[PDB]
RNA sequence: GGGAGAAGGCACGCUGAUAUGUAGGUGAGGUCCCUCGCGGAUGGAGCUGAAAUCAGUCGAAGAUACCAGCUGGCUGCAACUGUUUAUUAAAAACACAGCACUGUGCAAACACGAAAGUGGACGUAUACGGUGUGACGCCUGCCCGGUGCCGGAAGGUUAAU
RNA sequence: UUAGCUAGUAGGUGGGGUAACGGCUCACCUAGGCGACGAUCCCUAGCUGGUCUGAGAGGAUGACCAGCCACACUGGAACUGAGACACGGUCCAGACUCCUACGGGAGGCAGCAGUGGGGAAUAUUGCACAAUGGGCGCAAGCCUGAUGCAGCCAUGCCGCGUGUAUGAAGAAGGCCUUCGGGUUGUAAAGUACUUUCAGCGGGGAGGAAGGGAGUAAAGUUAAUACCUUUGCUCAUUGACGUUACCCGCAGAAGAAGCACCGGCUAACUCCGUGCCAGCAGCCGCGGUAAUACGGAGGGUGCAAGCGUUAAUCGGAAUUACUGGGCGUAAAGCGCACGCAGGCGGUUUGUUAAGUCAGAUGUGAAAUCCCCGGGCUCAACCUGGGAACUGCAUCUGAUACUGGCAAGCUUGAGUCUCGUAGAGGGGGGUAGAAUUCCAGGUGUAGCGGUGAAAUGCGUAGAGAUCUGGAGGAAUACCGGUGGCGAAGGCGGCCCCCUGGACGAAGACUGACGCUCAGGUGCGAAAGCGUGGGGAGCAAACAGGAUUAGAUACCCUGGUAGUCCACGCCGUAAACGAUGUCGACUUGGAGGUUGUGCCCUUGAGGCGUGGCUUCCGGAGCUAACGCGUUAAGUCGACCGCCUGGGGAGUACGGCCGCAAGGUUAAAACUCAAAUGAAUUGACGGGGGCCCGCACAAGCGGUGGAGCAUGUGGUUUAAUUCGAUGCAA
RNA sequence: AAUACGUUCCCGGGCCUUGUACACACCGCCCGUCACACCAUGGGAGUGGGUUGCAAAAGAAGUAGGUAGCUUAACCUUCGGGAGGGCGCUUACCACUUUGUGAUUCAUGACUGGGGUGAAGUCGUAACAAGGUAACCGUAGGGGAACCUGCGGUUGGAUCA
RNA sequence: UUCUUCUAA
C-alpha cells in the first residue's frame, strides 16, 4: 500500500493546486520536512507547520499568484522503483533553470544551483516549476 | 512497461526481411530463361504484360516482368535481373 | 505395465601376488555372569570359503566338450492363458472376462421325471434361467410394411355345449 | 516448440608431470560439480580500437589501419630450438596431381604476379632496394614480390576545364498560336579579347640525407701500430624520371552529358496512341481530346558523371531507457491463493555497502573533436590540445537507499459485545402444479394453427370429481435487494461451518504490498461408472410450410436435464476497465450499522459500511468516466505491435475422449479499424396528405376496324422516342 | 349522375424519431458450398542426402614404458668387462578406417488436408433495419452449402393507453 | 401465415 510517503507528499500538493486549498495538511517526516524547508526558501510555497506529538504533522501554506496558482508543476524524479543518482555535471535545468530540481546530496537537502556551487551530486528528488 | 518486465524481458525490435530473396543481397543475378509468356494483371489494369519465367544462378525458378515494349528474347537465353515487384 | 534377453557390444583359461585363504561363513579352548542350563555374554584357535584387481603364462581358439534363443521390418485375423475334430484339420473354430436383451416374487422361472420327487438352491431380483455379442478405445444411423413377440377388448368370426 | 547436465566429473590425499601453479597426470578416498542470473543442446560468428547512421539515446557494422586470435592440401603426431607443434621443416594416413625402365618416386599460391573455375563484380607471369626497415657480417656487403613506383577501373573523395566580353536583324530554323504573335533567344551568327589545361618545344627543385672511401688531430697503449672519437677532401648514391616547378607555341581551339516535369516534389505544352501499346517509389494513369503511355518542343534537377538495383540507419515515438498503450481502435490472465521475486511506515544510533566528492593508475597509436601548421588551395598530411564517456586503487562525505541494532504505532493483526444476509455443506419437511394410475359422473369430440394437419377420441376421451403414485422446482414475498474473490447462491426447519461490518476498548510491534513459476476454485454443455427419470428437450419421427425446407410452426420423442463420485477446465467467465495505497467539486437515492437531541409521531443533529443514478473540475479520438475515476499519483504483475493466414499448422504438455494448452511460418492485401457527422434506407416508431385505398360509376383486356410500337419481311421498309415520365 | 363510413391495409409524398456494416446510396451491401483457374502450405506408403550422438572394432606414424635378442668411437677397466646407446621386441596412447543402432535436418513423394485469390458460373440468402426466426459467445448434435437446433451466458438488440 | 435475387467502369 504505503509505498512512498514523498510521492503522496507531491500529488497532496499538486492536488491542491488545482483544488484552490488554502492548507494541505499530511503526517511529517524528517526528510519531509527538509523538502518544506527547501520550497519556502525558494518560494513555492508560503508556510509550513510542522505539529504532532505522538505522529507529526505537516501541514503547509498553498502560494497563489493572480488567483491562479504558483506550483505550475510538480514531478518525481527518483521513483522506489527507479532510483536517480546523477553527478554534480548532469544537474539538470527545470525550465531551463527558472524552476528548481530538489536534489539530496551528502550535504543535506538544496537545490541543484546552489549543489553545482556545493561542486557535489547526489540524489535527484523531484522537480518543481 | 514496467522495468522489471522490461529487465526480464528486452524490447523485441521486429525482424523484416527482404521482399527480393532470390538475388540474396546482390545487386544484379545472372538467369536462364524457361517460358517467356504474357500475363493479364489484376483487376484496375487490362493489357498482356510481357514476362519470363526465369532459372536462376542458384536454382531458383521465379518470374520477372519484361520492361519496355518489344524484344527479342528467346528461351534458353542468358539474362539479368534488377528487382522491383510489379504491383 | 511393457515392447526388451530389443537390437548391439565387451569380459571369460591357467599360474602367482594382493591375501602362502582375502570378503565371508562357522566356531572351539579361554574369561565372566548364571535363576547354573538341552545357559548367557565375551572370546577367537580351527575348519570352510566367494568375488575382484594386478602381474605372468599356453594355444588357431579359455561360456573350448556336453549343454544351451537366429534376429529384423510391414500387414491379415483373433484381444490374451485356454478348449477341439482319440486315429489325415489346432485354427480366424469354441470358450472367455465384458456388453446387451429377455424371463423369473420362491412351492420361482426352468430341467429331469406318467407320478411322487429332485436339481434350481439350503440361493431370493447386486438372484437365477435363456439368447446374442465377445476385452479395450471410439462408437453403434434409418425402416414395425412383412414375420414373430407384447399389450388392448369394442365389434366380426367361432368349439364342445 | 533446447531443462536437466556431469564419473576425472567435483573435491581431497598421495605419487607423477611441466619453465611455472593446478585431474596437469595417476592412484586412492569423498560424492560431489553444474543449472531457471539459461546449465545443456542447436543455429550463426574471428574479437576490439573503430566504422555508418542518429539531435541524442541508440541502432547496425568490423573491407581498408591497428591490437589480439586462429589457420596453412586434409587428418594426425612429435622433433628441433630460448622461442614451433613450424605457409614456404620433417614423419605417418588420406585425397588429388605428376614422373617412372612400373621396382618406385615427387608435389602443396589463403607469399607476389598470373591461369582456370565460380561469379553481378574486383587490376600487371609490370619495373626498381634509391629511401625506409628487416636478416646475417667487424665492415664492405648480400638478400627481401617486406618497401618504394608504374599500369589498370568516373571505385571513391576532392581541385580543374571544356572560354570571356559584346552582339536584336530579337536572324534563320524549330516549336507553338487567339495566326496577332510567342518561344527557342544574347542564345547562336558576327565583333573584340583571352590561351588555364591537354598537346608541343625548351628549362629545371626536393625526395640523397646518410653512409662511403682517401685525410687530419685527439683518445688508447711501448706505440706517433691498430682501433676509437672529432674535424677535411675525393667521389657519390634515384627506381620513380621526360619529376615538382619555369618559358615558348598556337587557336576558341581538342574537350558535356544523364535523369526528370500527374500529386507526393523543383519544373507543360503539342502530336501520336485508344484498358491497346504501356507506365508505375506510393496514390494510381491508358476503355479516341493522356500535362502520368510514345514522340517533339520547352523547362527543372545535377554534373564528368547521371540514373536503377542491392545494402544500413534515419524519418519510425512503428518495441516508445530517453520516448508508447491495454472500457469499445491489437491488448488486464475467469478469479483466488502463494514461493522465489521486486517493493517497502515511522524514529534513534551504528555501519559506509550503494551513492557523491577528491586523488593516483590505466583507458596504445590511429581515428573523431578543438586550436595550429604544411602541401598554389581543397582532398590529404601533420603539431598541440581536449576527449577516450570506463575500470582499479586511495582519501573523504553522510542526506537518501541499503547493513546492524534498538524504539514508536498510524499500517498490519488479535482479544470483547453485537449486527445483517438466496455465504457454505449435511439431513429432514411442507404446499401448489404437472404427469401417471384407479374409480364415479357423463358425451362426442379433443387437441393444436394464420389456416390446418399429424395426433387423441364411442374400445367413453376431453371435461368433471375422488383416491393413489412419482420426479422436479420451490408462487406471493422480491426489491436499478442480499451474500460470496468470482464462477454464483432463492420454501421452511434442524446440525455443522465461513465471511463481512460496527461499537467501545485492550494488545501486538511494520508483522506490508504485489507475485513468474506453482496451487486451488471455476457457468452451461460434454465424459466416466453407478442411480433416478414428472416436466422439458438436441438428435430423430410425423404433420404442415414453401420453388425447395435436412429450418422457423405443430404433434411426438431419446440422450440430456436430477443424484452419488470422478474427468474435462472452456463461457460476451463483461463493469469488454488486474491487484493495494493516497489526494481531489457535488447532488439525489438504496441497504446496513452506530451516537446525540425530549422518540415531544413514522423527528432532528450526527458518525460508519456497502451500493444506484446524476453530474463539476479534470481526462478522453470522441463516446464517455467522473471520490467505487476512464482525475491526480504511488508499487508490482499480465498483455498489446497492420489485416487475412491464425490462436491455425508442427512439436511439447494435459485429458478416457472431446479437446485444452503452448504457438508459428509461407503466401496475400493497402487496407482493417474505432468513435462521431450528413444523407439514404428499415418486412422500425409517431404525425399528415393525395380518385392512394375504401365508397362509387363507367371502361380497357373478348369482338371488328382505326392508329402507333415491336417483330418479321423487303431493293428499301429513312431517323429518333422505348418503365412510371416511349 | 352515383358515392365518399372512413385512413386498417395498398401506392406515393412530407415531418419528427430511431436503427444502420448503406453512401453511383435496400434495384444497397453482403455469405458459403460447389465448377474453373492461380498461389504457397499441412499431411503422407515412402525415397535420397547432410550433420551428429551412442556402443564397440580399429592401431599407421609418433612418443613413452618394458625388453628375451642382436649390437656397441669418447667413459670405467683385470682388458676380460662396467654402464649407456643402437636395432628389434612388446606395452601405452592415438590417426585412418569399420560395425551397428539412434537423433536431427534438407530434399523428394503416389495421394490427401485446408488456406488465400478471381472484372463472367451454379446453388441457396445466413449477417447488416425487429435483415424479415434479434444478434453473438461457449458446448453438444444434425445437415450440399452458407447454417440449423439444444443448454447456459452476454447486449456489443427493437418494441411499450 | 407466406414471400427470393440485381453481373462486370
Amino acid at each position: 500500500s504505503m509505498q512512498d510517503p514523498i510521492a503522496d507528499m507531491l500529488t497532496r500538493i499538486r492536488n491542491g493546486q488545482a483544488a484552490n486549498k488554502a492548507a494541505v495538511t499530511m503526517p511529517s517526516s524528517k526528510l519531509k520536512v527538509a523538502i518544506a524547508n527547501v520550497l519556502k526558501e525558494e518560494g513555492f510555497i508560503e508556510d509550513f507547520k510542522v505539529e504532532g506529538d505522538t505522529k507529526p504533522e505537516l501541514e503547509l501554506t498553498l502560494k497563489y499568484f493572480q488567483g491562479k496558482a504558483v506550483v505550475e508543476s510538480i514531478q518525481r524524479v527518483s521513483r522506489p522503483g527507479l532510483r536517480i543518482y546523477k553527478r554534480k555535471d548532469e544537474l539538470p535545468k527545470v525550465m531551463a533553470g527558472l524552476g528548481i530540481a530538489v536534489v539530496s546530496t551528502s550535504k543535506g537537502v538544496m537545490t541543484d544551483r546552489a549543489a553545482r556551487q556545493a561542486g557535489l551530486g547526489g540524489e535527484i528528488i523531484c522537480y518543481v516549476a | 512497461a514496467t522495468v522489471n518486465q522490461l529487465v526480464r524481458k528486452p524490447r523485441a525490435r521486429k525482424v523484416a526481411k527482404s521482399n527480393v530473396p532470390a538475388l540474396e543481397a546482390c545487386p544484379q543475378k545472372r538467369g536462364v530463361c524457361t517460358r517467356v509468356y504474357t500475363t493479364t494483371p489484376k483487376k484496375p489494369n487490362s493489357a498482356l504484360r510481357k514476362v519470363c519465367r526465369v532459372r536462376l544462378t542458384n536454382g531458383f525458378e521465379v518470374t520477372s516482368y519484361i520492361g519496355g515494349e518489344g524484344h527479342n528474347l528467346q528461351e534458353h537465353s542468358v539474362i539479368l535481373i534488377r528487382g522491383g515487384r510489379v504491383k
